[PDB]
């Protein structure tokens, strides 16, 4: 979708394996603000918006 | 109230000590008050900030 009409995703009751995703070699920007990458594979969430 | 002075010392120490407690739930300007939260959420650069 674009800017304007930007998709609000609900992710939750899931097991996360963010492992892969940092692995991938493929990223043009890849940045993490208020939590480390590598430490997402031992936190527990909910609500995840994307 | 008759023994009140003992017992105003009693309270002023234990008014400091409460104090003193709650005080480590206050961040200070950090992102959370926990030590735990920031070892387990950041990256040592920051994480030392």
């Amino acid at each position: 979708a674009s800017v304007y009409a930007w998709n609000r995703k609900r992710i939750s009751n899931c097991v996360a394996d963010y492992s892969v995703l940092y692995n991938s070699a493929s990223f043009s920007t890849f940045k993490c603000y208020g939590v480390s990458p590598t430490k997402l594979n031992d936190l527990c969430f909910t609500n995840v918006y994307a | 109230s008759a023994l009140g002075k003992l017992q105003d010392v009693v309270n002023q120490n234990a008014q400091a000590l409460n104090t003193l407690v709650k005080q480590l739930s206050s961040n200070f300007g950090a992102i959370s008050s926990v030590l735990n939260d920031i070892l387990s959420r950041l990256d040592p650069p920051e994480a030392e900030v």
